[PDB]
């Protein structure tokens, strides 16, 4: 009789101890009288552990319980492009059912060591500061570690935008679908994002999964997990995905929140013992799939919230050891002028030039070593003694390639917008140009090859490297351009 | 027939409550008590099993004898909705307390109600002037938006709020809904006082905002229940009426506050810093009740208590992600003698941008940040070394980041017992040329001591001159 | 004469600068004793609370 | 064997008793036992039942008789307790026989209701000049006395008692203020030499002691405060005035965390419980000023706590500060200097105070305390030997002299008939010119110019409480003339 | 009650005492500074100076005293005369091993005490009480309650903390008929203040008696520090 | 010579642990004190009568970056009659062994010093 049904012992803070359900599997999802669904945890003898994914003010001892006999999944499949669905699939932006065409698991095994490819493949983030110094590539987990109010979600959300480049276009192994995962947030935030992205034709091919504060605690805890399914659809059939998480932080603390109700004896600041491995397991599924596999590709943008600064926390450190690089963002800079307040000090990409665009990666060589070299010089500049030519010189250079680094939000500037730019600085045709001259002239700069030298920007974009012929033809167009005015 | 029930424990404010019947009251509900005094309203957190029941107290529970009868209401705790409880002040549980008959309303609603659907969500972009400088031209708030203001204690977050209400309130034209929760009881009353001799409340006459008490010297039931209390009212004239609505709370910490000492009682294991381990849930289903939707906007100024002056505790680290303007103040800039003490560096909003504020208006800000920025960076120099050791272009910086600091500050109407200054109110338009102007280097031969508490530009060069006089 | 009056300000100088510096470890010093029990009490909560587990 | 009033002892230990029985005790009510130790059910559980021990374990033996007292517990309040020394039961610890009470009022009292009370406006002198200038207090205000350790935290407190029985041996009642103070944690020659000190200013006629020495079980210095309460919340209701004064709360949340950790409680901040702020909140709440209709009468509270090397960021000082109308810190390095009181004019606040002022003084003392607080920022700013312009030069040389004029001698209280004089100067400047060293003999000679010449003035100001325009310019050429010669 | 209106000075027989910190009739004094500067000379010192003007004899109390050190004092103190085996002591000893469990380590002051009040009560003399060090005294109580179970306070300190401190230091006071003046040595746990022991601790301390090494070595005996040496009693 | 006592309480530790027992500061019980002062008390010097007999100890404490505020070296350093401090630092210099003689301290010193190196000592 309870083999398929069970009778609720007690209910409370969304949890809920039912008898019986002596068939009922490992994490398996059981419906209520009430309507409202549950997972179950824990396995006893005694009872049994189930957490609500809705108000708990509904259930009542003595109530009926049945189980599903499955697994707990999530739709999957192109239907989703633009529409807007939960941490369960559903849809929640009211423009009718979710026509999905496959159905998979929120727990996936990472993908094997076999099937795997070295990351080859750029992720044009449109970010200079980004493109130049810490590349992403196709199949890599680019952390974006910071404080509140620094600019974490606006590296990704640009990122995204890029993307339009080539998503409109007709090839398939060049687009790159996008996944946003809300979670913490409130629906105002989302509402707001999701408007945005529209206000870019970028919502065609972006999907969002929502998990905002308000829902139930095992809701925030599942939304990545699932949502993370959804993207691996498109690595599975040779297409490239990009999935975004913000934050992680929140879902520990919602994954706590089930541990410590549950019973669950805690670790260090009450998180789960396992805590590591809630985000282990989910990183790791993301990666660069063989050729036999289909080619395909899922990058992972994971958001951590640190507080007053400190990396050295719990679930910070849990998260940079598994992550291939991070982009540090200090609000300091952020007030300095530096926007995005990227710190290169501490941000590093793992995977390196490999992930860069070839061209770009000639431009900029060991200008990322240089911007090391500038902090080192402006330093010791502070002592407030003269300087020679050599100390001076790179503090002139150092200082306005720390200037031409500064972009505008949503302003994503393509490859061959990007590599002039940093042409002309890393050289050094802007040492003899005043600092808040680098603004105009960046725009200034760009128009002047859009209307003359358009045809060298063709061969750059096609290209993607530069030949004995087009640095040439680059170089005069510089000289020229800084001649007049 | 009345369902009906034996007391079994009484720890503090939780109440162990039993039934014989095999029909057990839902969670989220009400229970009264017969007591001499009147009546004890209980409720319900959750079923402990063997038809016993967990609840927490609304008031004290001194004299509860253990198997005492127990009467069930039906429905979770309910608080008359609509125009009839303007111009009177309710209690948590949903009566009376200013002594003037009972509310007839025409409907009761629940406390408890579930956050606005995604769908129903939407934004807006809309500049609220506000006449404080540091404010409208830093971190401007939006219309019906979510507005916070932190700070440990003694900061200035009611002040500051008071005069929000001395500016918005008046020309406002809707509806407005102040909840004090676990505040100073005495500052209930002064601000009852207030409201009656602005005209805002007329007894005889009609009235332009509701008042809503759970003051801290109310049990931590209360000082739980007391903040949904009046958040039901205000959503009322949001959906039934679709009005503009300013919803007035302080504090909100208090709500969590409230919770964190009965969640060890209530059997809960405790997270880090003793806060329960819901904390994020519970903040979070009130905080997205708090919102404008489709049917009407709310624009609601929330103030945030900082233990110990730490930002970084859960309590408030988990209330600026649900606001759309944060204003933060720091002690370190209030003991300079700076009021408002807020902190430009801290202070975030989402209005901070030129697609909204305007290019010039961008810039102005940007660069003053960036000059107060520089400041902070070199004041670890300036304690051990001086200024003597600083550059030229350094040195220039400074005095300017200081004029532009002390230019912050201003005074306050309703601050004027405390500064002895008129209150000083700023257009938007007028304080944006004004640092604009200093940011150019206009105004760098008047005195720091000018930019001292003053109100509008043109009363710096008033006062610089009036200064001259003085000097013997 | 004006090399006497370099030595004679910097000789003030770094006077009130070791002054400065001096009184502002007296001042580092307490914030590292509130953030020594702070530590020492914190590591301590987690050990009582993994044994305060109970049923 | 009534198990119905009376029950057996089924365990002890830590301070806390596990009793069987009691049926039909109510929450928090007074309990006897056989060796005659009085206790409270802090809680009631099926079976068994919780009794704090207000006495030593020792006495408290397991299968002892329980009785119970069936009343709450409650302390003996009247005007009996005049020049009488009680403990925090209200018992007579002085041996001066039997408390003379009118009445008995319940330990845990509910603060008045938010009608029933009115915004401060009496002015209550402290006789300190620094005090009474720049954080007043009034009939119904919470003014906390924060400080480190041997600060004069209670030497702003004890002064104000001594210089209040220039009103309580009047015929006016409404003009005269009761006090009682409250000792908590201290030790028994520091309360006796205490005592002693107002016998000898004939200030214990007035006065009223409670008892809750270090020795005494942690309960009675938490119960000692809400107790002491009561006996001056007589005062208030008979529409007299009442002033008590905590010395010192901090101790007290200690003696509680103490029960707080012994019941099993988690720790939170410090060890804190949290609820610690529920404790001194309660307190507080009930001390204001009651509205006509119920007698006009109020209680003034002056709560005191002990920081740690000038931490006023720490926890109990914050939850006190969040509560309290005003604080008065006392920073040591001021109090060393010889600036006593030490009052650091930078973190001192009145939060109803102007309100609560003698007109007389917010005349002649106008933006005071601002400039002050602007003071310490260019003074402590100039201190490097850094050369100066004009401007914040003279500013410099005016604080120096107000600051010198704010300090002033214990058990000299001044009218404020008296005070209104030194400030006036003050502000005016004509005290700038008059030296540094002869700020100290100026103010004694000052004095006695009014009462030998302008003595009209002095009785101007006493009745009247107001400085007209007519006595404006009076004063002042009064001044000016004294200043020249 | 029993308890005095008025504090007095009680006269040791030192300058640098009597004239800059003295201590105070039935009150606390705290002595700082180990061994090297002399310190088991300057406590043999107040027993003698008492035992000839007040007449008052004296009791040391060891709490996890070091078995050396505890031989090498008492074998001292007979050196010097504060103990004669033929003739007549002043001062009674009362050690407490560190090889002893929490039980008795933190009972050892309660023991010294008692025999002191004695002296109080019955022949009323100005007896003092010894007390090294303070210290160990928190740290034995901190095990003993940590053993039981209780949970641990702030800084891993015990709850109970608060109210132990009292059970002690209140018994030693000025009544009618004799007083007894404490004399105990104080740590300061990793040299911070702001911890609870200490902080605890200088809520009874009337006096300090500082030693300093920079004292001694100018050839200064008693290495008593002028500045550092304060009093609750110094006003005119 | 006892090398190293912060093992054995590591050691003692896990088992106090394990065995459900109290724990205090660092998850260290209240008897941990106890356990060295109950061994380092054991080495002395036996008078005359007994023997003349002597038992010396060297036991060695491994500080985390110079703690000695840490509550394991607390106990020890409090129990022991002196302390032959070692810094990383001095090490590097060349200063080897690199002992702190600003640190290093013997509260015996001189009494247990051949007299012809004590005068010129
Ligand atoms: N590139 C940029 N240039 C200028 N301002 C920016 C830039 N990126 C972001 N901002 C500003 O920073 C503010 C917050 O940015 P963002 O949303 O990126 O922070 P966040 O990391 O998402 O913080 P949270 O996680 O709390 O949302 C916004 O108001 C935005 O205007
Ligand atoms: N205005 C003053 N001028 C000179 N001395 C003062 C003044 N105020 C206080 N003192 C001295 O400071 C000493 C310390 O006593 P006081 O009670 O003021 O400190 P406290 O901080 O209140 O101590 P506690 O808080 O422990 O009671 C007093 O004995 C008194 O002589
Ligand atoms: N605009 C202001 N100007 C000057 N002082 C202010 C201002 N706002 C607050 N304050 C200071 O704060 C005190 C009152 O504190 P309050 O603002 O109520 O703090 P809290 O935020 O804890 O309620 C007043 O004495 C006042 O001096
Ligand atoms: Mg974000
Ligand atoms: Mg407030
Ligand atoms: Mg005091």
């Amino acid at each position: 009789n309870l083999n398929e049904t069970g009778r609720v012992l007690a209910v409370g803070d969304g949890i809920a101890r039912v008898f019986g359900l002596n068939n009922i599997q490992a994490e398996e999802l059981v419906e209520f009288s009430s309507g409202v669904k549950g997972m179950a945890l824990n396995l006893e003898p005694g009872q049994v552990g189930i957490v609500l994914f809705g108000s708990d003010r509904l259930v009542k001892e003595g109530e009926l319980v049945k189980r599903t006999g499955n697994i707990v999944d999530v739709p999957v499949g192109p239907g989703l492009l633009g529409r807007v669905v939960d941490a369960l699939g559903n849809p929640i932006d009211g423009k009718g059912p979710i026509d999905a065409a496959g159905r998979s698991r929120a727990q996936v095994k990472a993908p094997g060591i076999l099937p795997r490819r070295s990351v080859h493949e750029p992720v044009q983030t449109g970010l200079k500061a980004v493109d130049a110094l810490v590349p992403i590539g196709r199949g890599q987990r680019e952390l974006i570690i910071g404080d509140r109010q620094t600019g974490k979600t606006a590296v990704a959300l640009d990122t995204i935008l890029n993307q339009k480049r080539w998503n409109n276009g007709s090839d398939e192994s060049k687009k790159l679908y996008c996944v946003y995962v809300a979670v913490g947030q409130k629906r105002s935030t989302v509402a707001q994002l999701v408007q945005t992205l529209e206000q870019h034709d970028a919502m065609k091919y972006s999907i969002i999964v929502a998990a905002t504060a308000s829902e139930a605690a095992p809701l925030q805890y599942l939304a990545p997990f699932t949502a993370a399914s959804i993207g691996e659809w498109f690595r599975d059939n040779g297409k490239h995905a990009l999935i975004v998480y913000d934050d992680l932080s929140k879902q520990a603390v919602a994954y706590r929140q089930l541990s410590l109700l549950l019973r669950r004896p805690p670790g260090r600041e009450a998180y789960p013992g396992d805590v590591f491995y809630l985000h282990s397991r989910l990183l790791e599924r993301a990666a660069k799939l063989s050729e036999k596999e289909g080619s395909g590709s899922l990058t992972a943008l994971p958001v951590i919230e640190t507080q007053g600064g400190d990396v050295s926390a719990y679930i910070p450190t849990n998260v940079i050891s598994i992550t291939d690089g991070q982009i540090f963002l200090e609000a300091e800079l952020f007030y300095k002028g530096i926007r995005p307040a990227i710190n290169v000090g501490l941000s590093v990409s793992r995977v390196g030039s490999a992930a860069q665009v070839k061209a770009l990666k000639q431009v900029a060589g060991s200008l990322k070593l240089f911007l090391a070299q500038y902090r080192e010089v402006a330093a010791f500049a502070q002592f407030g003694s003269d300087l020679d030519a050599s100390t001076k010189q790179t503090l002139v250079r150092g200082e306005r390639l720390t200037q031409l680094l500064k972009q505008n939000q949503y302003s994503p500037l393509a490859t061959e917008e990007q590599v002039p730019l940093i042409y002309a600085g890393v050289n050094g045709h802007l040492d003899g140009i005043e600092l808040s001259r680098i603004g105009e002239f960046e725009s200034s700069f760009l128009s002047y090859l859009k209307s003359n030298h358009n045809e060298l920007l063709t061969e750059i974009r096609e290209k993607g490297e530069l030949s004995k012929e087009l640095l040439a033809s680059l170089k005069s167009a510089t000289e020229s351009f800084v001649a007049t005015f | 027939t009345p369902i009906t029930g034996k007391v079994t424990a009484v720890i503090g404010a939780i109440v162990d409550v039993h039934f014989e019947q095999s029909e057990l009251p839902a969670i989220l509900n009400a229970l009264e008590i017969k007591t001499p005094q009147g009546k004890l309203v209980l409720e319900v957190a959750q079923h402990l099993g063997e038809n016993t029941v967990r609840t927490i107290a609304m008031d004290g529970t001194e004299g509860l004898v253990r198997g005492e009868k127990v009467l069930d209401t039906g429905g979770p705790i309910s608080v008359p909705v609509g125009r009839e409880t303007l111009g009177r002040i309710i209690n948590v549980i949903g009566e009376p307390i200013d002594e003037r008959g009972p509310i007839k309303s025409k409907l009761r609603k629940p406390i408890h109600a579930d956050p606005p659907s995604f769908a129903e969500q939407s934004t807006s972009a809309e500049i609220l002037e506000t006449g404080i400088k540091v404010v409208d031209l830093l971190a401007p708030y939006a219309r019906g938006g979510k507005i916070g203001l932190f700070g440990g204690a003694g900061v200035g977050k009611t002040v500051f709020i008071q005069e929000l209400i001395n500016n918005i309130a008046k020309a406002h034209g809707g509806f407005s809904v102040f909840t004090g929760v676990g505040e100073r009881t005495r500052e209930g009353n002064d601000l009852y006082r207030e409201m009656k001799e602005t005209g805002v409340i007329n007894l005889e006459g009609e009235s332009k905002v509701a008042l809503v008490f759970g003051q801290m010297n109310e049990p931590p039931g209360a000082r739980a229940r007391v903040a949904l209390t009046g958040l039901t009212i205000a959503e009322y004239f949001r959906d039934e009426e679709g009005q503009d609505v300013l919803l007035f709370i302080d504090n909100i910490f208090r709500f969590t506050q409230a919770g964190s000492e009965v969640s060890a009682l209530l059997g809960r294991i405790p997270s880090a810093v003793g806060y329960q381990p819901t904390l994020a849930t519970d903040m979070g289903l009130l905080q997205e009740r708090i919102t404008t939707t489709k049917k009407g906007s709310v624009t609601s100024v929330q103030a945030v208590y900082v233990p110990a002056d730490d930002l970084t505790d859960p309590a408030p680290a988990t209330t600026f992600a649900h606001l759309d303007a944060t204003t933060v103040l720091s002690r370190g800039i209030s003991e300079l003698g700076i009021y408002p003490a807020v902190d430009p560096l801290d202070s975030k909003s989402r209005l901070l941008d030129a697609a909204v504020v305007g290019q010039e208006h961008y810039d102005v800000a940007s660069k003053v940040q960036e000059t107060l920025q520089t400041y902070k960076s070199l004041q670890d120099i300036i304690a051990i070394l001086g200024m003597d050791e600083l550059s030229e272009q350094d040195k220039l910086t400074v005095e300017r980041a200081r004029k532009i600091q002390r230019f912050l500050s201003q005074p306050f109407a309703v601050a004027e017992v405390f500064t002895g200054i008129p209150g000083k109110l700023v257009r938007l338009k007028d304080t944006v040329a004004s640092f604009k102007a200093v940011l150019e280097g206009k105004y760098d031969n008047i005195p720091e001591h000018a930019f001292y508490m003053v109100g509008g530009i043109e009363d710096v060069v008033a006062k610089a001159e009036k200064l001259a006089a003085e000097a013997n | 004469q004006g090399y006497a009056a370099e030595i004679s300000a910097r000789r003030n100088a770094m006077d009130n600068a070791s002054k400065n510096a001096g009184d502002m470890i007296n001042r580092y010093s307490i914030l590292y004793n509130r953030t020594r029990q702070a530590v020492i009490t914190n590591e301590l909560v987690d050990i009582i609370t993994g044994a305060s587990s109970l049923g």
